[PDB]
């Protein structure tokens, strides 16, 4: 099938989202530096390098370890970690359970937060009826010294909890359970220009980069995600708001996942469609790994499409020619 | 669901007309909303489009007289034109999303 | 463009999901009675009758009223409630947030919709400390204190009532309302249920269309494996059971037929038809304008399962009034 | 991502050959696993995520298609050789063609 369907004016005018937070797409994020991106990322020849399902799964690992820090009045820190490759019961891949984002864990930087609870069917700890805020991502060092990683060979993943608790929680091994909703940390809300920065995505051996080609850039999707704070969880976006990226609209993952595209498309070629704003119109091009590119050079400034009238297809083309960019 | 064209008829040059269109069921769409005409002798024409996110366009012959707008309450678009002159004398239809309707004359004498 | 491509073997082998509750498809659930469903429900003229936008987005209200139950300190019930048509901020429709579920409220024995969240007010007394609870979600009238199920959005309510006693600091009596996007089912007693949402309890807006059987052609459901609500946890090792979950359609079609014009590939009274081949028999699908799928399985009502599926063939348009083979 | 093809060769009828096929990563794709002989390409032999095997009539009784995933390998046995099965079978690992290898029955 012919990619040309794959973006359309609707998809950046109100109804696409981003493949990593969900979040509505309102705006293009060029990456001068490049980036890579494996998880809920998928290509023109239907497969993916990442741990997740086309969809927002929730969070669910059956095995990892527990530890507590903390005096005892309110102050019991938990520490939930596994080892990458524990997770044998995701059929897609057993480095991290399908929906674990594909972050590094906070040890400016954003890091992803969701709701949810540390299990062992012998804690001491009833259930009445909540979840609580943990933070989510790869590392190395945990329990104790919990640091970013950006790779699944090797690695831990970690959920740390935001608020301390007194006692109730004991085994030492225990599941994880988190809803599928991220919002994100950040210590600076003035400073995080989006998140994650691309040194800061975890991804996988074998997993294909999207480098510059010219002045042809790599682009990611943006949106606005709550961020996390301790106003309340989420009531009105009290706790202010952030952008998140992904690297595909999720209507294009899906759409890769489900339906072969593997002969419309050869090793340095883009699909280009054309974005028409008043004043101006700028070209995007997406190629066979699944990666978007744009022309924008150096220059990494948000491209808002609040202005947006249409997006019409061009058709293939090689990616070493200039995606034009006259805004 | 279909669509209910009015507000056409006669107006003198320099006139003022105000077209509306109104689909019969509260939907919602992303597909734009957009007004095209049809002259005498001539190929239909796209003369104003609204996106979801309320971005005009117009076609040379009437950008600045003419203005498209919305009422998502009252399920309807409008096009306001404004210094009708005879050239604008045509068949004009309303794009409801990807909905048609049967079209409203405009006569500017 | 064609219809052809909404179905592809992947889309009911793992890869696809229901509009409802976002769980993986490993069933079809005939419905002989016929429903209809609006909430993030397309028609292949591109529009929804329904709230949602073709996401599963975090509810968020801005202003209902909070009332309170409690007999001792640690069952005081929260119950927060608004009438439809408040949702002022949500740019697809007032009746209700983008994400709000299409399904009657629990009253004083069928399947509720529970999902984790909080009300919030800036002036009440209540310090946050990082958790959320679970309530029950659904339309309703006579709240508070006296909530019957509703199907209908015109002059209804929508309620949000904790499962569990909260804490104290309640004091507003308006609040707002932030709901995670996760859903998973209420369901007790010694009664068997069969899937959830039933026909009965689906919410729809003045105007969607139905979806009535035309001769032995009935519409169909798109069911997966959804956790159910207990007191053992949230959902670690889904150990308080699970249940089947329907939707409409697989969100990736609602998704394409709202990003993509189809509004010319069908007229009413068509079906386009797809064939569903499994290792003994096969049956074939059919998507009319109005977005909805069938099965030509006449009166009979039980689930059919997508785990020996070999394949989806396109067969192309037919009237919807041509028997769709069902020989499984 | 390629793929890496074994086990074809010449053998009398009534023999047995086994291929492989190996991709050169471990991904997933929710495409179906087959293989395929060629007259046209025929399908000699398919898997789907829910590891459900079709098999061609011709083939039907003779032929088990198995995959491990864990290695990113699907397997074609083939039994009670005939002159009819002689081709170039191809792997087909999703959308991932590979070159065929050769297989030969004499009678």
């Amino acid at each position: 099938a012919s990619p040309a369907g794959l973006l359309t004016t609707p998809v950046l005018t109100g109804a696409g989202s981003d493949n990593r937070w969900g979040a509505q797409i309102v705006a293009l994020q060029p990456v001068p530096s490049g980036f890579s991106t494996c998880n809920r990322h998928w290509n023109l020849n239907g497969s993916t390098f990442g741990w997740s399902s086309p969809r927002f799964s929730d969070i669910d690992h059956p095995r990892g370890n527990a530890s507590y820090t903390g005096t005892g009045s309110t102050n019991v820190i938990e520490t939930w970690y596994a080892n990458t490759g524990t997770a044998t019961n995701n059929p897609i891949s057993n480095i991290a359970p399908d929906g674990f984002p594909d972050m590094g864990a906070i040890g400016p930087t954003g890091g992803w937060v969701g709701f949810g609870e540390v299990w062992n069917v012998a804690n001491g700890s009833p259930y009445n009826g909540t979840v609580q805020a943990y933070e989510l991502g790869f590392a190395t060092g945990a329990p104790n010294s919990i640091n970013p990683a950006t790779t699944t060979v090797g690695t831990q993943i970690v959920a740390k909890s935001i608020y301390g608790v007194a006692i109730g929680q004991n085994q030492q091994t225990a599941g994880l359970f988190v809803l599928s909703t991220g919002i994100v940390s950040t210590s600076g809300p003035n400073a995080t220009t989006y998140t994650p920065q691309p040194n800061s995505i975890v991804v996988a051996p074998g997993t294909p980069a999207a480098a510059p080609i010219g002045r042809n850039v790599p682009v990611m999707f943006s949106g606005v995600i709550r961020r996390a704070g301790d106003i309340n969880a989420g009531a009105g976006s009290v706790n202010g708001t952030q952008y998140g990226v992904g690297s595909q609209p999720i209507s294009v993952t899906l759409q890769l996942s489900l339906t072969n595209y593997s002969s419309s498309l050869q090793p340095g070629q883009f699909f280009v469609w054309q974005l028409n704003f008043a004043s101006g119109f700028l070209e995007i091009g997406l190629n066979v790994d699944g990666y978007f590119y744009i022309g924008a050079g150096a220059s990494s400034n948000m491209i808002e499409l609040t202005e947006l009238i249409d997006v019409r297809p061009v058709g293939v083309r090689p990616n070493t020619s200039t995606l034009v960019f006259n805004l | 669901v279909q669509l209910q064209e009015s507000g056409g008829g006669l107006v003198q040059a320099g006139g003022s007309l105000r077209l509306s269109c109104t689909a019969s069921r509260s939907i919602f769409t992303y597909f734009g909303k957009a007004w095209y005409r049809q002259a005498p002798g001539k190929e239909r024409e796209l003369v104003a489009s609204i996106t979801s996110g309320d971005t005009t366009n117009y076609a040379d012959s009437v950008k600045g007289r003419f203005t498209i707008s919305r009422d998502a309450a009252k399920n309807t678009v409008y096009l306001q034109m404004n210094s009708l002159k005879p050239d604008d004398t045509a068949v004009y239809y309303c794009k409801y999303g990807s909905y048609w309707g049967q079209g409203t004359q405009v006569t500017v004498s």
